[PDB]
C-alpha cells in the first residue's frame, strides 16, 4: 500500500522538474530582447555616426 | 380605457387582467426568495393564470411570415376578449403554457392543446 | 448647486438597497436551515416524556421536587436574545412582556431573579438591574449544550434551595414563516400535561432500575429540561432571523421611495439650474 | 431498551473509535464558531454602515428644495 | 477589428459605422483610439488621426510611439494643437473627413478618429460669439448641432454603384467605406449636457468609460453595462458572432448579482459557481495597451471561457493562464490560427483541434 | 502482490523519465525559437532605424 | 463655531507658548468625534474604547460654551 | 506612472502600495466598529504595514530652518525602492511603526529601532 503511495511522488518530482523548464524558457527569453534592446542602442550608434 | 367607450364588460375584463397582472408581478419577489410552495394555492393559480395570460399576448405576424416562415394570424375582438374570459374563469387550468405561445385566437388554443 | 453629490447620493442608496437585498437572501437560507434544525430535537424529548411517564405511571407512590408544586416566594426567569439588534421588534415586545409581566407578579409580592442569555437582553435589565445570577452570549447559530450547562445548573441549584420556586421560560414562539410571538411560561414547576394524558394503560412490563430510581429519575428531568431550554435557544434563533429578514425588506422599499424623492428634487433643481445660467447668458449679451 | 427497540438518549456522543477524536469534535465547534463571527462581520459591517452614511447628510438636501437661486 | 475582447464582442463594429468613444478625463480614451489604429497591420485599410488643442509634447510621444509601431505608412495625421488659431482647429475635422472621403470614393475602406469635438465645439462657440451673433443656451449657437451632425454622416459605408458611377468605369469591384470613430470628454460623467446629449443621437452606437475602474486597476474601464453597438453582430466574425453570447449571458447575470461577492457563505451552490464564472470572465477583459488580440487570441480565450475549463483555476493567475495558452497555440498550433484569422469560421474540425490543444495545453506545462 | 507493485514502480518512473525528457526538450526548442524571431525582428527595427 | 472647516494658515505662530502646548489634544479629541458622528446614535455595539473616546468629544464640546460678553483671561 | 518610463518594479512597487493603502482605508470603519480581533489574522499585518508605509512617508525637511534641525534626506529612489520593497515583503513587518517615523531609509529605521 505504502509502494502505490510512493510512486505518486514520482509525479511531483516531475511537476517540480516541469516548473523548472519554465523558469528557464522566461529567463533565457528575456536574453533576446536583452539583446533586442542593447544592440537597439547599437543602431542608434550607427545613428549618431551618421549625424557625425 | 372606460367603459363608455368600450362596453361595460369589455372595461371590467380589461381591469381584471390589469388586476391579476399586478398581484403576479408582486407575486414575483416572493416567489424568487421565499420559494414557491410557501403560498396560497390560489395565489399558485394567479401565477399559472398570469403567466399563460403572458405566453398569450405574443402571436404570429403576417409580415413575420416572410421573416422566419409562420404566418401570422389577424384576430379581432369578440374573440379575444371571449377567450381572455374563459380564462379568467379558469376553465383552461388543465393545459400547459405552450398552447398559448405564437399562436392566434383561443380556438386554435385549444387545438393546439388538443394537439399537445 | 452640487448636482454631482446629489446623484452620488442616489447612488450610494441603490447600492444600500441591493445590500439588504443580499440581507434578505442571506436571512432567507438561514431561516430555512434553522427551521430543519428544530426538527431534529423531537425524537428524544418524544422518547424521553415516554419513559418518563412510564417511570411514574409504574411508580405513583412518590413525587420529585421538580414534579412538586408549594405556595411560590421568588422566581427565576430565562431570557434569550441576540448577540446583535437590527432583527425587528422582538426584544422590543419580549422586553415589554416581561416587564408588564414582572410588574404583575411584584405585586404578590413575589422576587424575580433572571440569568440573561444574548447580549441586547443583557444591556436591557443589567441598566434596570434586578436579581440576576447568570449571564451569557457568543450563543451563536448552533451552540453547545454545554454553553447552557452552567447557566441550567444555576438555575437548577436555587431552585433546590426553594428560594426560587417557579422559573419560566422566556422566548419567542415561532408561529408562522412570517409572524412570531414571545411566549414565557414556566417549566421548572411541572403538573401533569401529557403526562398524565396521551396515556391509557400501565404496561405489566416495566425496567430494572440498576441505579436507584430516584436518582435515574433525577437525572432524567435533569436532561429534560436541559433539552427544552435548547430547543427554545433554537425557536428563538429561526424568530430572529424571520425579523432580521422582513426588516431588510422593508428597508429595501424605503429606500426605494427615498431614491424617488430625491430622483424628483434634482430634476426640478436641474431645470431651475437651467433657467437661471441662460437668464444671466441673455442679459449679459443683451449688456451689447 | 425494548424486545425490539433500543436506544440511547446521547449527553454528548460522537461516532468515534476513542476519545483521541475529541481532535475532530472541535472541527465542527472552531467551525461554527467562525461562521458566528462571520455573521457578525456582515451584519454590522452592511447594514450598521451603509444605513448610517444613508440617512447621513440628506438633510442639506431637503432644506434647499425649492431653490430659485 | 480592435484588438479588444468586451469591445469585439459585445460592441462590434463594422466599416462605415458610426460609433462613439465617450468618458471622463485621462480615462485612456487617446490610448483607445490609437490602440484601434494599430490592429490595422492586415486590415488593408487606411487610417487618418485628428488631433484639436493639445499639447505639442503629447502630439509628439504619439507620433514616435506611432513611429515605433512603423504604422505611419498607411497613416496620416493632422493636428491642431492648442497653440493654434481657433478657425484652423474648427474646420480641421471637415479637412480629415476630406481626405477619408478621398479614398471612400476611390472605392475604399479606411478608419478616421477625432480629438476632443467638445473644445472644436468651444473654439466655434468663441468664433460665433466673437461675430456678435445671437447665443444660445450655455452661449452655444444653435447650429452646433447642424455643424457637428454634417461633419460624422459624411463618413459611411456607400453603395458600389455609386463608387462604379463616380469612377466612371475605372473600379467596379469593391465599395467605399469610412468608419468613423469620435471621442467626447465629459463633466462628472454627465449625459445631459448640451453638447453631449446632440452627440449621441448621431452615432450608431456609443461606449462609456468609467472613472472608477481604472482607478480599481481595470485596465480597460469600459463599462459594458450602458455601452451599446446597435448594428448587431453583423459586425463580426461568424465565429466571433458564435461565441459572443456566452459572455453577454454571463456578464448579464455578474453584473445584476454581483453584490454578493463578500456573501455566499451561505446561499445555494448554483449562485456560487455563477458568480465563479462571472468573476472570472470579469477579469478576462483586463488588458495592456499596445497588446492587440488577434481574432484568433480572442476565439482561444471565449472558447476555454466556454469550455468552462478556466472554472477551475484561481482567479488570480487568470491573465497569467490566458498568456500562457496564448503562447502555447502560437507556437504548436500557428497554421491553425493561420486559417483562422485568413477566415474566421466556426466548424466542428476547428473547435476539436481548438479543444484538444487546450485539453495539451493543460496536460502540458503548467501556468 | 508485492513482486507486481515493484514491477509497477518501475513502469511508472521510467515514464516519469521519459515525459520529463519530452518537457524538457520542448521547452529548450521553444525558447530557441523565440530568441531567433525575436533577434531577426529587432534587426528589421535597427534597418528601418538607420534608414529614418 | 464649526471648528471641521474654520482654519488659519496663521498657525501657533500668533499663539502664546502654554496655549500652543495645550490645543493638541484638544484638536485631536475633536477630529476624533467629528470622525465618528455618523455612528453617534448607535453606542450600543461599538468598541468602549471608542465610547470613550465620544464621551471625551462629548465633555470638551460641553466644554467650549460660552455666555455673552463674558470674556475669559 | 508607466513601466516603460519608470521601469517595471518601480512601477509594480507602487502599484502594490496603492492596493494596501485603499484597502486599509475602507477597513477603518469596521475596525472601529469590531476591533482588530474579529478581522481574520488576514489584513492585521496588511494594517501595519500601512500604519508603518505612512510613517516611512514624514521626511524631516531640508530647508525649513527651524522645524527639526533642517536635516536634508533627498534618499536616492533605488534605495526607497529597496526599503518599500522588503516592507511590502514584510522584511520588517515585525518592528513598531515608530521605528519607521520621521526618517528615511531602512539603515535609519534599524538604527532606530535597534537605539530604542
Ligand atoms: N491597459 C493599460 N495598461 C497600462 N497602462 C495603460 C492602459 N491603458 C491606458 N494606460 C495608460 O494611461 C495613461 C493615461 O491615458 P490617456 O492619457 O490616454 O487618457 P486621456 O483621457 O487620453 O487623457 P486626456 O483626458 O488628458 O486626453 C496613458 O499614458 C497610458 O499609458
Ligand atoms: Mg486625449
Amino acid at each position: 500500500d505504502l509502494a502505490d503511495a510512493q510512486a505518486q511522488v514520482k509525479q511531483e518530482l516531475d511537476a517540480a522538474k516541469a516548473q523548472a523548464a519554465q523558469l528557464i524558457e522566461q529567463a533565457n527569453r528575456r536574453a533576446a530582447q536583452l539583446i533586442e534592446e542593447a544592440r537597439t542602442q547599437a543602431a542608434a550608434e550607427g545613428e549618431r555616426i551618421r549625424q557625425q | 380605457l372606460d367603459p363608455l367607450v368600450v362596453g361595460q364588460e369589455h372595461y371590467e375584463i380589461a381591469r381584471a387582467v390589469q388586476n391579476v397582472l399586478q398581484r403576479y408581478k408582486e407575486l414575483k419577489d416572493i416567489i424568487a426568495i421565499l420559494g414557491m410552495d410557501e403560498l396560497a394555492e390560489e395565489d399558485k393559480l394567479v401565477v399559472y393564470r398570469a403567466r399563460k395570460i403572458q405566453r398569450f399576448f405574443s402571436q404570429p405576424f403576417h409580415v413575420a411570415e416572410v421573416f422566419t416562415g409562420a404566418p401570422g394570424k389577424l384576430v379581432p375582438l369578440k374573440e379575444t376578449i371571449r377567450g381572455f374570459k374563459g380564462l379568467l374563469a379558469g376553465e383552461y387550468d388543465h393545459i400547459p403554457e405552450q398552447a398559448f405561445y405564437m399562436v392566434g385566437g383561443i380556438d386554435e388554443v385549444i387545438a393546439k392543446a388538443e394537439k399537445l | 448647486a452640487n448636482l454631482k453629490e446629489i446623484r452620488a447620493k442616489v447612488a450610494s442608496i441603490k447600492s444600500t438597497q441591493k445590500i439588504t437585498r443580499a440581507m434578505q437572501m442571506v436571512a432567507a437560507s438561514k431561516m430555512r436551515r434553522a427551521q430543519e434544525r428544530m426538527a431534529q430535537g423531537r425524537p428524544y424529548a418524544d422518547n424521553m416524556r415516554r419513559v418518563i411517564a412510564h417511570l411514574v405511571q409504574a411508580n405513583p407512590e412518590y413525587k420529585h421536587r421538580y414534579m412538586v408544586d408549594r405556595p411560590v416566594k421568588r422566581v427565576g426567569y430565562i431570557i434569550v436574545s441576540s448577540d446583535r439588534g437590527l432583527a425587528g421588534g422582538l426584544n422590543i415586545n419580549l422586553f415589554k412582556k416581561v416587564v408588564q409581566h414582572v410588574k404583575a407578579q411584584q405585586e404578590q409580592s413575589i422576587e424575580v431573579q433572571f440569568a440573561l442569555i444574548g447580549q441586547k437582553a443583557v444591556s436591557f435589565f443589567k441598566n434596570y438591574g434586578g436579581k440576576v445570577l447568570g449571564a451569557t452570549t457568543q450563543i451563536g447559530d448552533a451552540p453547545s449544550l454545554e454553553q447552557l450547562t452552567g447557566s441550567v445548573q444555576v438555575m437548577l441549584d436555587a431552585f433546590d434551595k426553594g428560594e426560587l420556586d417557579r422559573i419560566y421560560l422566556v422566548s419567542n414562539g415561532f408561529v408562522n414563516a412570517m409572524t412570531q410571538k414571545p411566549k414565557v411560561e414556566q417549566l421548572v414547576p411541572l403538573a401533569p400535561a401529557e403526562e398524565g394524558d396521551d396515556l391509557n394503560r400501565t404496561y405489566g412490563w416495566d425496567y430494572i432500575y440498576e441505579p436507584e430510581a430516584e436518582e435515574l429519575l433525577n437525572g432524567l428531568l435533569v436532561r429534560y429540561i436541559e433539552s427544552m431550554v435548547y430547543q427554545g435557544v433554537i425557536e428563538n434563533v429561526a424568530c430572529e432571523q424571520s425579523a432580521r429578514m422582513v426588516a431588510m425588506k422593508a428597508a429595501t422599499d424605503n429606500a426605494g421611495q427615498l431614491i424617488k424623492d430625491l430622483q424628483l428634487i434634482y430634476n426640478k433643481l436641474r431645470q431651475a439650474a437651467i433657467t437661471q445660467e441662460i437668464s444671466e447668458i441673455v442679459g449679459g449679451a443683451a449688456a451689447v | 431498551v425494548q424486545p425490539h427497540v433500543v436506544t440511547v438518549l446521547a449527553d454528548t456522543a460522537i461516532r468515534a473509535d476513542n476519545l483521541d477524536e475529541a481532535a475532530i469534535l472541535e472541527a465542527r465547534k472552531n467551525a461554527e464558531q467562525l461562521l458566528a463571527n462571520q455573521k457578525s462581520d456582515l451584519d454590522s459591517a452592511a447594514a450598521l454602515a451603509a444605513l448610517a452614511e444613508t440617512a447621513a447628510q440628506l438633510e442639506t438636501i431637503r432644506k434647499i428644495k425649492n431653490r430659485a437661486q | 477589428q480592435t484588438g479588444y475582447k468586451s469591445v469585439d464582442t459585445m460592441i462590434p463594429v463594422g466599416r462605415g459605422q458610426r460609433e462613439l468613444i465617450i468618458g471622463d478625463r485621462q480615462t485612456g480614451k487617446t490610448a483607445m483610439a490609437i490602440d484601434a489604429i494599430i490592429a490595422q497591420k492586415n486590415s488593408g485599410i487606411k487610417c487618418v488621426y485628428v488631433a484639436i488643442g493639445q499639447k505639442q509634447s503629447t502630439i509628439a510621444n504619439v507620433v514616435r510611439k506611432l513611429e515605433e509601431t512603423g504604422a505611419m505608412a498607411y497613416t496620416t495625421v493632422v493636428a491642431a494643437a492648442a497653440a493654434d488659431p481657433a478657425a484652423m482647429q474648427y474646420l480641421a475635422p471637415y479637412s480629415g473627413c476630406t481626405m477619408g472621403e478621398y479614398f471612400r470614393d476611390r472605392g475604399e475602406d479606411a478608419l478616421i478618429i477625432y480629438d476632443d469635438l467638445s473644445k472644436q465645439a468651444v473654439a466655434y462657440r468663441q468664433i460665433s460669439l466673437l461675430l456678435r451673433r445671437p447665443p444660445g443656451r450655455e452661449a452655444y449657437p444653435g447650429d452646433v448641432f447642424y455643424l457637428h451632425s454634417r461633419l460624422l454622416e459624411r463618413a459611411s459605408r456607400v453603395s458600389a454603384e455609386y463608387v462604379e458611377k463616380f469612377t466612371n468605369g475605372a473600379v467596379t469591384g469593391k465599395t467605399g467605406s469610412l468608419t468613423a470613430l469620435p471621442i467626447i470628454e465629459t463633466q462628472a460623467g454627465d449625459v445631459s449636457a448640451f453638447v453631449p446629449t446632440n452627440v449621441i443621437s448621431i452615432t450608431d452606437g456609443q461606449i462609456f468609460l468609467e472613472t472608477s475602474l481604472f482607478n480599481a486597476g481595470i485596465r480597460p474601464a469600459v463599462n459594458a453595462g450602458i455601452s451599446v453597438s446597435r448594428v448587431g453582430g453583423s459586425a463580426q466574425t461568424k465565429i466571433i458572432k458564435k461565441l459572443s453570447g456566452g459572455i453577454r449571458t454571463a456578464l448579464a447575470q455578474y453584473r445584476e448579482l454581483a453584490a454578493f461577492a463578500q456573501f455566499a457563505s451561505d446561499l445555494d451552490e448554483a449562485t456560487r459557481k455563477q458568480l465563479e464564472h462571472g468573476q472570472r470572465v470579469t477579469e478576462l477583459m483586463k488588458q495592456k495597451q499596445y497588446a492587440p488580440y488577434s481574432i484568433a487570441d480572442q476565439a482561444v480565450s471565449v472558447y476555454a471561457s466556454n469550455e468552462g475549463y478556466m472554472a477551475d483555476v484561481e482567479v488570480k493567475k487568470i491573465v497569467d493562464f490566458d498568456a500562457a495558452l496564448i503562447a502555447y497555440f502560437r507556437s504548436e498550433y500557428a497554421p491553425l490560427m493561420k486559417q483562422i484569422d485568413e477566415t474566421g469560421d466556426y466548424n466542428k474540425d476547428i473547435e476539436a483541434a481548438i479543444k484538444a490543444g487546450i485539453e495539451s495545453f493543460k496536460a502540458t506545462q503548467t501556468y
